């Protein structure tokens, strides 16, 4: 070959890069209750809106 | 060892032929006996009813050495 | 040197560093949600709890400490505890007033141990076994008021005795070592530190102010050599923090303690030596016959003359 | 480790299936796109297995791939490994005859079904045969390809005969004018009608190692097996059936007209 | 050289909701309780409304 | 415990079943909140939250969600805790006067909760036998299509003996997977109202529904009779892979030779969305033009995929009754 | 077959000596003392297979 | 400046200490002792109850319901030999009825010995409990289950003494005892779980007993333990076509268990995604246990075609564990109803693949990055895997140069600068001035 | 280290349970029936009584 550089990253190299980094828990964004109309904008001052 | 492995293969196949020959015989002859103890209300034990409640006869020629007395 | 722009910009090789090295969570800050106290494990049957509910109200529950003075809850256990006919209910109730008198530092609560529990647990080879909640409460009490009655109870928790030392938490050993260093028992420090190493307790997560108090009271010569080999059991992060806390507790921050430390400089110079060691850099009979044969020769040579 | 999985293994190999402990590791072994690419790389673009349309200036995606034998050659009877100068062009015309029949079945709802019963299948085929014998063969759909010659139906009827590529007067004469209609399954069905009209047996050197006491039970073993095998064989050749009117078996003696 | 995993053909891209197959004998029994499209009862081949009437 | 109690009460009024199990999952907690933080809900409040959740899921017949909470109560031994607070409230009043108190079996049985539970218990057992006989009869007439099937001739419930002791026998041998006395004490009150003293058939309908929901043995004995699935082998002459030679029991086809077991010939469970079942013969070849070129064409006769034994027993008895 | 495995280890003579030095480099970077309390499964004064292990 | 690697992951803490893994192993051994202690106390209580009613009631005949209550309690605790003389005299006195026989055969499957085997021996694997219950007299309990089935059908013919040639085979009691027989035979060895879809099922068909939904689910569970998935899905396909109202959770639990034994992990994903899609019947905690264990068996499975050239590839399947646990919060499945053996491996996957928004703002700090390097430098011998050692389809003749004006659009500044003296005879072709051709 | 002592504790745990269960097999009744014939046997194989129910 003498200079083969692939233009597609292999499936092994993709799976290694995905298995090394974690996921963010807020990416699932699931919601079943509803929006807190009274409290969610008036929570504690450190984590407030 | 390899010919003595064939020695137990011809000796088990004599016995495996003898067991299921009589196991078919005592089942086909009890089929014509028709022992009726249904009015007696017994414990359902018999010569046929213990033979049919026994499982499949695992053949000695299909067994390895470990199931015929040799240790692991 | 670099990568040119007309080349294919593929990933050269993948890197799996987080799956080859599984690192535990290590922060220099402590955990903000930990209890930082001795837990009692209150596990009462749910019929006596609602029955003794006006009496258990003035008692410390989970993460709650009422400010009822200790002479009222002693009088509640003096009268109402003979009425309930259950052994483990009275033992769990007595563990709460031992916890309540510890937080208010009432030294007169050791009479309750001799009144009810001494004769059936710690008197004349008693075969009965006390519950774990009762032993944890009286050892936390005797360490808080600096009572000398911990020694008869700590010897009962060994492998031939009650065998409760694998059930002790890391905060139990921190309050234990602080009281022995305050009273000044040299063999009391060694018998506990030998027990903590025999039980495989979290030696790096004991309270650092508790260790430097128990090490300050080491003055006997034979137990001082025990401390020298025991100091290697701590971690390198722990042993550099024992130097900074012991230097401040005898220096500027001496007001953090209730009673001041005593000056043990031979323990201070050894801890400062041991912390610098773990940190990176920044034939008498045969010899005496040799000398006597030489003086015998020098008198024959004349180098050691007689009286002139 | 467990006797449950040990008995499951010897049961599965007796059925002739895959053992589950063999599947304990995963093999994504040698995908087809890698094997083709290393075959092309080893053979220097794999000349010879490419068609002649690959060497043309504008090849489509079916010409860039290698030559394979598809499911078109499964039905052609006179197809050889080396056709003799006119057999490939008859095959391409026979293939175009089925593609028009595939078209005509979709026009009139005569495509096959997934749960198609064989009594429903042949009536669908018979309805497809009568509807394709009255439709003329379309020559515009018949396209020449890589290397074969453009030859009309007159020369193919001249060489192979009029029975190979028939006229509607021919198919009404066989089952019962120069024009071509789509072939049917019943007409070629008639054309082929007219033209055709002991366990654990051991070698002798193992028997040489046996003693005469062990040869006696060996010959007793093969005595009981071949009596059981021939005893089972004679019950198949007897064909004696149970007569319920007398509750006894019976055997046929004579056969009349 | 080959693989040890379960070899399976890819799932058919044919629309199984719109393809009306041959009527089975079990389908004819519950045909009075069957919900079908207007193309189902008035199909080109095997119409199911006349089976419901027969 | 009081904050999570109002969280469950908000979930009851919002009728959110997914959040009822969420508050219950937070109430149990993990190793972090219970051991490291030492912030755990006490046993009195953990009983109150799990009870009002189990009360709603049994009233709205949520079988899998009520089985999980009842599995928590048998794990934590909270089946007899409603009487424990009742004994403890009497022990609080007795220790306030100066009398000694204790906890035994005779102290628990002397309360009004257990004495009222054993008295109504014959009426609950008759309610369970009456409701099961109605559902057994409805399973038989729906198996035919409405006459009755032989499914409702002999059921799995035996007769109740004519005494209170045989009532406790009959509830323990047919509903013994759950604690039937603890369920009837839980179903006594509803929104504060004593159903056992005021609305007697409402409590009898409520207590019988809760026992039938939590019992796994009652769920297994109240099942609708299904048809018999037949095995199948592939064809000798492969036309399609979806048509198969079906296995027919001798009850379907009477007469013929006695057959062997089905797996030896090659009959297995084969079924799909487009599967069809058939009995295949071949058309008899005579002395004609067809001798060897053909594969002896597959004459087919379509058969069913199931054997409805309840309709086969009904129609044969209908031929035994309507003919005479 | 035997010559291929004999020639496979003679070219790794130089790389194993450098591998032996790299083991000494990661050895001197270890934490001093008997260890740490967080990174031990065995008690210090007891053998891990001792019958009186748990006091 | 030297460039940083963009394909190198961020250093973050995903692991536990050696003390914590020892403390998890020490705590899990205590509750295995607690379930061993809980079984033998109750086993000794029913044996003391047996010898009390045999010794002091030597001549006084007991009522039949007390002997029935003790017979099921002996069979539940794995004591089948102490219960067969009790059932033999109860059948002889004709005190047993239709529901009593199904109670005794269901008790013969021992649902108290299986609770000890689950928590202690099988490591909370629900598939391994059927494999381990078959060793404690699997063939012996199967013969008595066949004998009590013959005792039941003989008693049902007496209890039924129109539909007279179709009794008792058409009643509800015949299938209930047959469902009790298949439930007991599942706890036996491999020879008896193989006989459930073949021998017991054809015997039920030859006797003419109408099956129920629990009949097919035990046959599907019997074919699940054998590893035959082409027949197990075919039974539910029969249930999907004909009887779709009565399908409960246990048919899905057999298929999640069955593809776990056959190691077809792509199939068991599609069964779980189907159960999330339909949401009826409700997902039990046995559904979440059987699916999450199939993830962990797929994650710990090594591959052999790359032969692990860099790392383990199948560990990326643990990234689905925060997705499934988020689906359990909406399906109403409590995550506290998971076993202790599985919950340690679930939290193993959580600390490896999960981060919060508060941690994601602080995980890339250089203090935490350089602590990861020094902790790898100080003690990397304790935690390392290496240190242990146009339209183209209608195009064919392309239309070239279709007079598209490039002078209406304006791209005039395309000037290129080439090196001086390309064809000059005095200037050499090769040289270090050739490196000037790559400069932008 | 301590391989003989740790194997001897597991060996004597095997011998203690086989001794505890041998005292229960011998102190038990093993009744077998074929057709109404109660053959009562002990753990040592001795037939105690051949009865007929």
């Amino acid at each position: 070959r003498m200079g083969y550089i692939p233009r597609y990253t292999p499936w092994e190299w993709i799976a290694i890069q995905e298995a090394d980094q974690p996921l963010i828990a807020e990416q699932i964004r699931q919601d079943n209750i509803g929006t807190s109309y009274f409290f969610s904008l008036n929570r504690y001052w450190r984590y407030k809106a | 060892r390899r010919v003595n492995r064939q020695k137990v293969n011809v000796a088990a196949s004599l016995l495996d032929n003898f067991v299921e020959q009589e196991w078919t015989t005592i089942l086909r002859d009890k089929h014509d006996v028709t022992d009726v103890t249904k009015t007696l209300n017994d414990t359902q034990n018999d010569k046929k009813q213990l033979a049919r409640r026994l499982g499949r006869y695992m053949l000695f020629a299909n067994r390895s050495l470990d199931d015929t007395g040799f240790p692991t | 040197y670099h990568w040119h722009y007309n080349l294919p910009q593929g990933m050269e090789r993948p890197h799996s560093v987080n799956r080859t090295f599984a690192a535990p969570f290590q922060s220099n800050h402590s955990l903000v949600n930990k209890y930082r106290g001795v837990w009692i494990e209150f596990d009462m049957h749910p019929a006596f709890s609602v029955a003794l509910e006006p009496q258990l109200r003035k008692l410390p529950r989970g993460r709650t400490l009422p400010k009822t003075p200790a002479e009222e809850v002693i009088a509640d256990y003096t009268a109402l505890a003979p009425l309930v006919d259950d052994e483990k209910t009275r033992d769990l109730w007595l563990a709460k007033v031992f916890q309540h008198c510890a937080f208010q530092r009432c030294g007169g609560a050791m009479e309750l141990w001799e009144r009810y529990c001494h004769q059936r647990f710690t008197a004349e080879g008693a075969t009965a076994k006390p519950p774990l909640s009762l032993v944890k409460s009286v050892l936390f009490y005797c360490n808080k008021t600096d009572n000398s009655g911990w020694r008869a109870l700590f010897d009962r928790c060994l492998k031939d005795g009650w065998n409760y030392t694998p059930l002790f938490d890391t905060a139990q050993w921190s309050f234990m070592l602080k009281s022995i260093g305050r009273m000044g028992d040299e063999d009391g420090v060694r018998a506990v530190l030998e027990e903590m190493l025999d039980v495989q307790a979290d030696l790096d997560r004991v309270e650092a102010r508790s260790v430097v108090i128990a090490l300050n009271a080491v003055t006997n010569a034979d137990v001082y050599e025990f401390v020298k080999k025991y100091l290697f059991n701590f971690g390198e992060r722990k042993v550099k923090f024992l130097r900074t806390t012991y230097s401040d507790l005898r220096g500027h921050g001496a007001g953090k303690l209730r009673i001041p430390l005593k000056e043990n400089d031979n323990m201070y110079y050894h801890v400062c030596w041991h912390s610098s060691i773990r940190s990176p850099r920044q034939p008498n009979a045969k010899i005496d016959d040799i000398v006597k044969d030489k003086i015998e020769k020098w008198k024959a040579e004349g180098l050691l003359p007689e009286d002139y | 480790q467990n006797k449950f999985d040990i008995m499951r293994r010897e049961d599965r190999l007796s059925k002739g299936e895959q053992d589950l402990t063999e599947r304990n590791t995963i093999h994504y072994g040698v995908p087809i796109q890698q094997i083709v690419d290393e075959f092309v790389f080893r053979h220097r673009n794999a000349r010879g297995e490419r068609p002649l349309d690959y060497f043309k200036p504008f090849p489509n995606f079916r010409a860039l791939r290698l030559n394979r034998m598809y499911r078109d050659v499964e039905g052609f009877s006179l197809m050889k490994q080396r056709p003799e100068f006119l057999e490939w062009e008859l095959f391409t015309r026979y293939r175009q005859h089925h593609q028009q029949r595939r078209r005509l079945a979709l026009l009139h709802g005569l495509e096959p079904v997934a749960n198609e019963t064989a009594q429903e299948r042949d009536t669908r085929r018979h309805r497809l045969d009568e509807i394709c014998e009255r439709t003329p063969f379309d020559e515009r759909e018949m396209r020449v390809n890589d290397d074969e010659m453009r030859v009309s139906v007159e020369t193919l009827r001249s060489w192979f005969g009029v029975y190979m590529l028939p006229s509607p007067t021919v198919v009404n004469a066989v089952l019962g004018d120069t024009r071509e209609h789509v072939l049917s399954s019943r007409y070629l069905n008639r054309l082929l009608l007219l033209e055709s009209y002991v366990p654990h047996e051991q070698p002798q050197e193992v028997l040489r190692h046996f003693s005469a006491e062990e040869r006696a039970m060996y010959e007793q073993h093969v005595k009981e097996q071949t009596s059981r095998q021939l005893g089972e064989w004679e019950r198949a050749m007897k064909r004696r059936r149970w007569l319920t009117d007398h509750q006894q078996y019976g055997h046929v003696v004579s056969h009349g007209l | 050289t080959l693989h040890n995993q379960r070899s399976a053909a890819p799932e058919s891209s044919v629309s199984q909701s719109h393809t009306v197959n041959a009527p089975t004998v079990d389908e004819c029994e519950m045909l009075a309780e069957r919900w079908g499209t207007m193309n189902y009862w008035h199909n080109d081949t095997f119409p199911r409304l006349v089976v419901f009437l027969k | 415990g009081e904050v999570l109690h109002n969280l469950m009460r908000c979930a009851i009024a919002a009728r959110h079943r997914a959040r009822i199990m969420w508050v219950y999952n937070v109430m149990r907690g993990r190793f972090y909140e219970n051991v490291v933080v030492r912030a755990e809900v006490d046993l009195i409040w953990r009983y109150r939250i799990a009870m009002i959740a189990l009360e709603y899921l049994l009233d709205h017949e949520c079988a899998e969600e009520a089985a999980a909470i009842y599995s928590y109560l048998v794990e934590e031994e909270l089946l007899r805790c409603d009487v424990h607070v009742r004994v403890g409230l009497h022990m609080r009043e007795a220790i306030a006067a100066g009398k000694p108190i204790t906890l035994n079996n005779d102290v628990m049985n002397a309360t009004s909760l257990v004495r009222d539970a054993t008295a109504v218990a014959p009426e609950v057992a008759r309610e369970l036998q009456r409701r099961h006989a109605q559902t057994l009869q409805n399973n038989a007439v729906e198996a035919v299509g409405a006459g009755s099937a032989p499914w409702s001739i002999l059921g799995p419930l035996t007769a109740i003996g004519p005494t209170a002791e045989d009532t406790m026998v009959w509830l323990q041998q047919h509903y013994g997977d759950v604690d039937v006395m603890s369920i009837m004490r839980w179903a006594r009150f509803r929104k504060g109202k004593d159903l056992m003293a005021k609305d007697r058939p409402q409590y009898l309908a409520r207590a019988a529904a809760w026992i039938e929901l939590l019992s796994k043995r009652n769920r297994e004995m109240e099942e609708v009779p299904l048809t018999y699935m037949r095995k199948s082998k592939p064809l000798v002459l492969d036309t399609n892979s979806n048509v198969r030679v079906a296995w027919q029991t001798p009850l379907m086809r009477s007469g013929g030779p006695p057959r062997l077991l089905a797996r030896e010939e090659g009959y297995v469970f084969h079924h799909s969305n487009s599967s069809r079942f058939v009995e295949e013969t071949y058309r008899h070849p005579g002395e004609s033009l067809q001798s060897r070129y053909l594969a002896l064409q597959p004459l087919h006769t379509e058969v069913s995929a199931k054997e409805d034994f309840q309709r086969l027993y009904y129609q044969a008895q209908k031929h035994h009754k309507q003919q005479e | 077959i035997v010559l291929n495995e004999q020639l496979h280890t003679v070219k790794f003579f130089d790389l194993k000596i450098g591998d032996a030095i790299r083991d000494i480099l990661q050895l001197l970077q270890r934490e001093t003392g008997v260890g740490s309390s967080v990174n031990r499964d065995t008690p210090v004064g007891i053998s891990p297979n001792n019958p009186e292990r748990r006091v | 400046r030297k460039p940083q690697n963009q394909w190198e992951g961020v250093y973050y803490y995903s692991g536990i200490t050696k003390r914590q893994r020892h403390l998890i192993l020490l705590h899990r051994k205590r509750e295995r002792e607690a379930h061993m202690r809980s079984f033998n106390i109750s086993r000794a209580s029913v044996l003391q109850r047996l010898e009390q009613l045999s010794g002091d009631r030597k001549q006084e005949s007991l009522p039949p319901h007390v002997r029935l209550d003790l017979a099921v309690r002996l069979a539940q605790h794995g004591l089948y030999q102490q219960a067969t003389p009790i059932v033999d005299e109860l059948h002889h006195q004709k005190a047993l009825h239709a529901g009593h026989y199904a109670l005794l055969i269901n008790a013969l499957a021992c649902p108290r010995l299986g609770q000890r085997i689950l928590h202690c021996d099988a490591q909370c694997d629900p598939a391994l409990t059927y494999k381990l219950l078959g060793d404690e007299n699997g063939e012996e309990r199967a013969q008595e289950a066949y004998r009590w089935f013959d005792l039941a059908l003989t008693s049902l013919a007496v209890d039924c003494g129109h539909f007279v040639p179709y009794l008792p085979q058409g009643t509800a009691a015949a299938s209930h005892i047959t469902n009790a027989l298949m439930r007991t035979l599942l706890t036996c060895g491999y020879t008896h779980v193989a006989a459930i879809p073949d021998s017991v099922y054809d015997r039920m068909g030859s006797m003419g007993i109408s099956p129920t939904i629990s009949t097919y689910e035990l046959v599907m569970l019997a074919l699940s333990l054998q590893g035959n998935m082409v027949e197990a899905e075919s039974i539910l396909s029969f249930l999907r076509s004909h009887h779709s109202e009565h399908i409960t959770v246990e048919s899905f639990n057999a298929l999640l268990l069955g593809h776990r034994e056959a190691r077809q992990f792509d199939c068991c994903d599609a069964i779980w995604q189907e159960l999330v899609d339909r949401r009826w019947p409700r997902a039990s905690p046995l559904t979440a246990e059987l699916y999450l264990r199939s993830i962990m068996d797929h994650a710990n499975t090594p591959t052999s075609e790359p032969l692990q050239s860099f790392a383990n590839i199948n560990v990326v399947e643990k990234k689905k564990v925060p997705l499934v646990l988020a689906q359990m919060d909406e399906l109403g499945v409590p995550r506290t109803h998971l076993s202790r053996v599985l919950m340690d491996e679930v939290e193993d996957s959580l600390r490896k693949f999960q981060t919060y928004r508060s941690r994601f703002y602080e995980w890339g700090r250089a203090v935490k990055q350089f602590d990861f390097i020094e902790f790898r430098r100080r003690n990397g011998w304790l935690y390392d895997l290496h240190l242990m050692k146009g339209d183209i389809y209608y195009d064919d003749t392309r239309g070239l140069h279709d007079r598209s004006p490039t002078w209406m659009n304006e791209v005039p500044e395309t000037r290129y600068d080439r090196l001086y003296g390309v064809n000059h005879p005095d200037i050499a072709k090769i040289g270090i001035r050739r490196h000037l051709n790559v400069e932008y | 280290s301590f391989r003989y002592t740790n194997n001897l504790i597991g060996a004597l745990k095997h011998r203690l349970l086989l001794e505890s269960s041998y005292r229960e097999i011998a102190s038990r009744k093993f009744i077998g029936n074929c057709r109404g014939v109660e053959v009562v046997c002990s753990g040592y194989g001795t037939v105690l009584a051949v009865q007929l129910t």
